RNA sequence: CUAGCAUUUGCUGGUUAUCCACUUCUUAGAGGGACUAUCGGUUUCAAGCCGAUGGAAGUUUGAGGCAAUAACAGGUCUGUGAUGCCCUUAGACGUUCUGGGCCGCACGCGCGCUACACUGACGGAGCCAGCGAGUCUAACCUUGGCCGAGAGGUCUUGGUAAUCUUGUGAAACUCCGUCGUGCUGGGGAUAGAGCAUUGUAAUUAUUGCUCUUCAACGAGGAAUUCCUAGUAAGCGCAAGUCAUCAGC
């Protein structure tokens, strides 16, 4: 049938379409990788280590598909959780601005995403193909 | 609780004295009558008046 | 001071010293100095020039506790106002990049018990 | 044109606007199936509209829901009743009443009480405490 | 005979009485909280709930 | 998995077994207070049963490797069997014994 | 030149609902009387300006607060009309405490 | 200027006027004031008892 | 209670013998009865599952519940 | 005071007024201050009708 | 993935940079017993040493251990940014360092003694055993310990 | 109109006036609706109360606002060009400038924030509110792009606002991972070094960010506070103050 990203679960899509991108290895990893922790309001950096940037691009792909025209600021806000201020009470802190920007550039080089007018990054026509292809694949994968 | 004040219980007795002919043992028609014959400013009080009026008519 | 030896520090321009200094020092100089700092620097220079060989220069009094210690000031005696007195401090090399106010306590230590 | 009903539901600030049609048999949410409800437990509370009534009536109706406002568990309950009001508003117009009452009978007799809005709104915080009823701690001594 | 007065409580004073303390700036009122309650209904701020 | 019985039935049996039949109330007559034995209403039995089970399970899970799901399952199974290992049964029997002493 | 039909938005703002409804009703009725194309009075959400102060002018007493409200009611009416008729409609409906703005729609 | 700011400023205009006339027209017996904002002009009406020697 | 940090051959052989006998199998059961590490216990369960010795009833991120393969 | 207060109260109450009140507070010849009231007729105190009818 | 290990290979106690490290703990946390090494630093060092983060500290080969120590001592050489180091632009030399082990307790002492010698307000407060960062001392810090 | 998946028309999205038609959802303007309605119990068969069924709702329908006669030597002369008297009035107790102080610490009390962990911390992923406020001659809320580990920087743009910020993609929570009962990876005080931001000025750390340092505290004695349904409690957000600064 006419499968979409929406017809598959969001967890199993990201796990599959991450495993797509890292295996072929066409994606541009930034160089920071082992250093950075992905938010101001994170304590430690990611536990996955060999990966994670692939999972982020797998999210941002799925996210930009469904929404109309997202930017970096909206992505910052999306991923960025609540900082423990030790002894003060918590508050929402927006996530790392560069690393979400490097993902938007990384997905543009493959051509999953493109630069939209009226600001932000819309999903591309080759994007829709690639995401709908893995969507139909991931549906038929599990039984 | 639901205990009615003087103005409810007073004006109910005052209507029934004049219009025991006319009025029924049913709320809906009574409230619509109370608009014409009595000149009430409020809407909520009218529904209170007519409700006790019905309680007395049930006893009669 | 951050590698640079003292002979070199004394020859260095204020601008080049600022490049080596902490963020707060840099930001202050980048915002500009008013006429009041410049007048004080002129007085320090005059006092240092008028000093006999091997004597400490005459103490220059200032209310500017917010002034930063620059290499040019080394060896000068500065009377730093604490709120009621001008305390006298000689600008040693170790004091570079600090505020004048740090070397003049505004309050008297709290001693409990003892009459 | 095809038959159309524009039913809705609500709990708290959630407002789940359903659209039912003469369809093939899709029961959609936002733009995704009923298995796309990430509240793992509260899958079964948006199931109940189509479970406890009859499968057969859900074989010719395109239900799809556009949920806005509220919070995660208020989304579940808003959708639910917009489904369970959708078929009843469909069966009102283009089906027999004696059938349409067996929808309402089978629903309301389960201790469902879909009703409409569960009318419980938040009681305002008033000055002198962190809550509505709760007051700041008093000192005495 | 004067010093910076661009921001802070020294800049902003009440229209009515010239007090710095307890100002209401919201909606560009610049009336001290006391004076506001005096001239609240006159302005058009009426209590309801 | 542990009883091969309908676990809803086990919960019901646990609640019926842990509900105290007699309790003591504090009665005082101008200064001094004694305990008086009194009968417990069915709604109170159900309320106390549920409270005792959930408190016992929570204390057993506090600073222990066992999860709250496991300790609650253990507490319910023990209560359904009427085992004196259960916190809820121990407390019910303690209350009834104290009631009998202040009759 | 005068007969050129212009698309115009009349915006009505007021604190007093009764006056604002009267003015709004009069504009709509006058537009009907002259057979003008009208998009009717769109009621915008009422802006509630809220100021919360301490009741007391000093420190004393229970910490009691007063909340004052000013309610701003806003409406707009879109009309397609020649310039002459528009000037006539606006002048007739000046009621004290109703603010009336007229915007010519240039795309 | 915004409508939230403008209506509030017309409020403070009234309030400044009311307090002005109160102490100015003390002897002349000032009741109150009302203002009618038109496009061109701004009408004002000093209501007062002693309307002769005002 | 003592808890294992390294796997250890004698403990491995005990896991294989004892875990199929247990009617209820979870992370806690291994820790209590087999003086094992909590995270050795999670690895052990994933191994025994792969070998088909134990059947999963319920898999949650925080709680995994297994039975013996009857 | 009493001539002045009763003076004004009666002037109000004559011309159509359903009720009236006058309170005078402060120092008046004595050191300690006092608050005399000069009510007449009928007036309500609570609710929305205050805003409608009574002029403070 | 149960894989049995020989009992001779595992080191229960490792001695690193003059500190005793527990072999039973995962490497990333084991290394935090070393003064100057925190969780984020340890993680970075392990990733730069190409050591698995899931391994226990007692399973480390001597070669892996030496590589960890070298990376800890000379972090700038292994492309660790200056901003990640614990002592940036040292006041004596102008160079970036990451003080470790005992050096910490020393470098701390040195920083203070400097402030005491200078007679800076902060140094004087440290001398008197008072809080230095503008904290209100009327209510706070009432028990020494 | 157009893009992909799929052939079965489809299913899932762009293009907010290319356009038409509706007003269910949304807005707010008139009106309606609830009166304990109707029935069954229980009482001076009164006021009422309790049960059951309808109903949007049956605890004054939920919450406030307004709130009598009066009082108090309650608080406020440091809100006021509201004010009596007294004091002071050029070396001022007027005013203004510089710097300090209000924060100063053996200690006693009050409101709070964060905690003591496995119902938890940590990492990835999922991903949902409502009330707000916002600059014209002023520097206000800020999108998008680009630089930065981060804090921030920077080039432009929308918005005088149901339009733009903003769907304020808030937090807890939800899933799949990582730890394993140890002051532990719980806890984040104290402390060192560095890099930004606001400001004439940050030293007696304004504040934020990075690394490092990693204390007490293993559920709190005598006492004692708040609280009966969308309530208690958990949870974050806006506003006020605000150049900057929230544990309020
Ligand atoms: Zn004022």
């Amino acid at each position: 049938p006419g499968v979409s990203v929406r017809d598959v679960a969001a967890q199993d899509f990201i796990n599959a379409y991450a495993s797509f991108l890292q295996r072929q290895g066409k994606l541009e990893v930034p160089g920071y990788v082992d250093i950075v922790k992905t938010s101001s309001g994170n304590e430690m950096p990611p536990q996955d280590a060999e990966g994670w940037f692939y999972k982020r691009a797998a999210s941002v792909a799925r996210h930009i598909y469904m929404r109309k025209q997202v930017g970096v600021g909206k992505l910052n806000k999306l991923y960025g959780g609540a900082k423990s201020r030790g002894v003060r009470p918590y508050k929402h802190i927006d996530a790392s601005g560069s690393i979400n920007r490097k993902v938007l550039q990384a997905l543009e080089k493959i051509g999953i995403v493109e630069i939209s007018p009226k600001g932000g990054r819309r999903i591309s026509e080759n994007g829709q193909r690639d995401l709908d292809r893995i969507a139909a694949q991931t549906l038929e994968e599990d039984e | 609780g639901r205990v009615r004040t003087k103005t409810v219980k007073r004006a109910s007795k005052a209507l029934i004295e004049r219009y025991y002919p006319k009025l029924t043992l049913d709320f809906q028609t009574n409230k619509r009558l109370c608009d014409e014959i009595a000149t009430i400013q409020s809407k909520r009080l009218r529904n209170k008046i007519a409700g006790y009026t019905t309680h007395l008519m049930k006893r009669i | 001071y951050r590698g640079v030896d003292l002979e070199k520090l004394l020859e260095m321009s204020t601008e080049d010293f600022v490049k080596l200094a902490p963020a707060r020092v840099r930001r202050r100089f980048a915002r500009g100095m008013t006429s009041k700092p410049a007048g004080f620097m002129k007085k320090l220079r005059a006092a240092k020039l008028a000093a006999p060989e091997n004597e400490k220069p005459a103490p220059v009094r200032t209310h500017m506790r917010n002034m930063i210690i620059v290499p040019e000031m080394i060896g000068s005696v500065v009377g730093i106002y604490n709120g009621k007195a001008f305390n006298q401090v000689e600008i040693r090399p170790e004091m570079l990049g600090h505020y004048l106010g740090e070397f003049s306590i505004t309050y008297t230590p709290v001693r409990h018990g003892r009459a | 044109a095809v038959p159309s009903v524009q039913t809705f539901g609500k709990k708290k600030s959630a407002t789940a606007v359903a659209h039912v049609k003469a369809g093939k048999g899709l029961i959609k949410v936002n733009g995704s199936p009923i298995t796309l409800v990430e509240p793992e437990i509260l899958r079964f509370k948006v199931y109940e509209p189509l479970l406890l009534v009859g499968l057969d009536k859900f074989s010719n109706i395109d239900i799809r829901v556009r949920v806005t406002g509220g919070g995660h568990v208020s989304q579940v309950y808003a959708i639910r009743q917009a489904i369970a009001k959708g078929l009843v508003a469909y069966h009102q117009k283009y089906v027999d009443e004696q059938s349409k009452n067996e929808l309402k009978k089978a629903f309301t007799s389960y201790d469902r009480t879909l009703l409409i809005a569960d009318s419980r709104r938040p009681e305002p915080k008033k000055f002198g405490g962190k809550g509505a009823r709760s007051r700041f701690q008093k000192s005495y001594r | 005979f004067s010093h910076p007065r661009r921001y802070g409580k020294g800049s902003r004073q009440c229209r009515v009485c010239s007090s710095h303390t307890g100002l209401i700036r919201k909606y560009g009122l610049n009336i001290c909280r006391q004076c506001f309650r005096e001239k609240a209904n006159d302005i058009g701020f009426n209590k309801f709930r | 998995v542990l009883t091969d019985q309908n676990p809803i039935q086990v919960v019901v049996d646990a609640i019926t077994n842990t509900g105290p039949r007699e309790d003591t109330t504090r009665v005082g007559g101008g200064g001094a207070a004694r305990r008086q034995a009194v009968d417990v209403s069915p709604l109170r039995r159900v309320n106390q049963a549920i409270a005792l089970l959930t408190i016992g399970a929570r204390e057993a899970a506090f600073r222990n490797i066992k999860t709250i799901a496991e300790t609650l399952a253990e507490e319910l199974i023990n209560a359904a069997k009427g085992s004196s290992t259960s916190y809820a049964i121990k407390k019910k029997d303690e209350l009834e014994r104290v009631a009998k002493s202040n009759r | 030149q005068q007969q050129q039909i212009i698309k115009i938005r009349i915006t009505l703002t007021s604190t007093k609902v009764k006056q604002l409804e009267n003015v709004s009703s009069n504009i709509v009725k006058n537009a009907e009387q002259h057979n003008l194309v009208k998009k009717g009075p769109v009621r915008l959400p009422t802006k509630v300006l809220k100021i919360s102060t301490r009741k007391t002018p000093n420190g004393e007493g229970s910490k009691t607060w007063e909340t004052y409200e000013m309610r701003i009611h806003k409406r707009y009416i879109d009309l397609e009309a020649p310039v002459q008729i528009v000037k006539r409609i606006t002048q007739i409906t000046i009621e004290p405490g109703v603010d009336v703005e007229v915007v010519v729609a240039s795309n | 200027i915004s409508k939230k700011r403008k209506l509030v400023a017309d409020g403070v205009f009234y309030a400044e006027l009311n307090e002005f006339f109160t102490r100015e027209l003390a002897e002349e017996g000032y009741s109150g004031v009302e203002v009618r904002v038109t496009p061109t002009k701004t009408e004002v009406i000093i209501r007062a008892t002693r309307t002769q020697d005002v | 209670a003592q808890h294992a940090v390294i796997l250890d051959q004698e403990k491995y052989d005990r896991i294989l013998k004892e875990v199929p006998t247990y009617r209820y199998v979870s992370v806690s059961v291994l820790v209590d009865r087999l003086k094992i590490g909590g995270s050795l216990a999670r690895i052990a369960l994933r191994h025994l599952e792969k070998e088909g010795i134990i059947k999963p009833i319920s898999k949650h991120s925080k709680q995994a519940i297994y039975t013996r393969a009857t | 005071i009493r001539r002045a207060a009763y003076g004004v109260v009666r002037y109000v109450m004559e011309s159509g007024a359903k009720g009236c009140e006058v309170v005078v507070s402060g120092k008046l010849r004595a050191a300690r201050a006092k608050a005399m009231k000069f009510a007449d007729g009928f007036l309500i105190h609570s609710g929305q009708p205050v805003n409608d009818f009574i002029d403070t | 993935s149960l894989v049995v290990q020989e009992q001779g290979s595992f080191q229960h106690i490792l001695r690193l940079l003059n500190t005793n490290v527990d072999g039973n703990i995962k490497i990333v946390y084991a290394l935090t017993t070393i003064k100057g090494v925190g969780r984020r630093y340890s993680n970075l060092v392990c990733k730069k040493a190409d050591v698995d983060l899931h391994k226990r500290a007692g399973e480390l080969t001597q070669e892996e251990l030496e590589r960890i120590v070298q990376i800890m001592q000379n972090p700038t050489h292994y492309k660790i940014p200056a901003w990640f180091l614990n002592r940036q632009n040292d006041i004596t030399d102008g160079k970036d360092y990451h003080t470790l082990a005992n050096n910490v307790e020393s470098k701390l002492r040195d920083d203070l003694e400097r402030l005491k010698k200078i007679r800076a307000h902060r140094g004087i407060r440290h001398f008197w055993g008072l809080r230095v960062r503008g904290q209100h001392t009327k209510t706070t810090g009432r028990r020494r310990a």
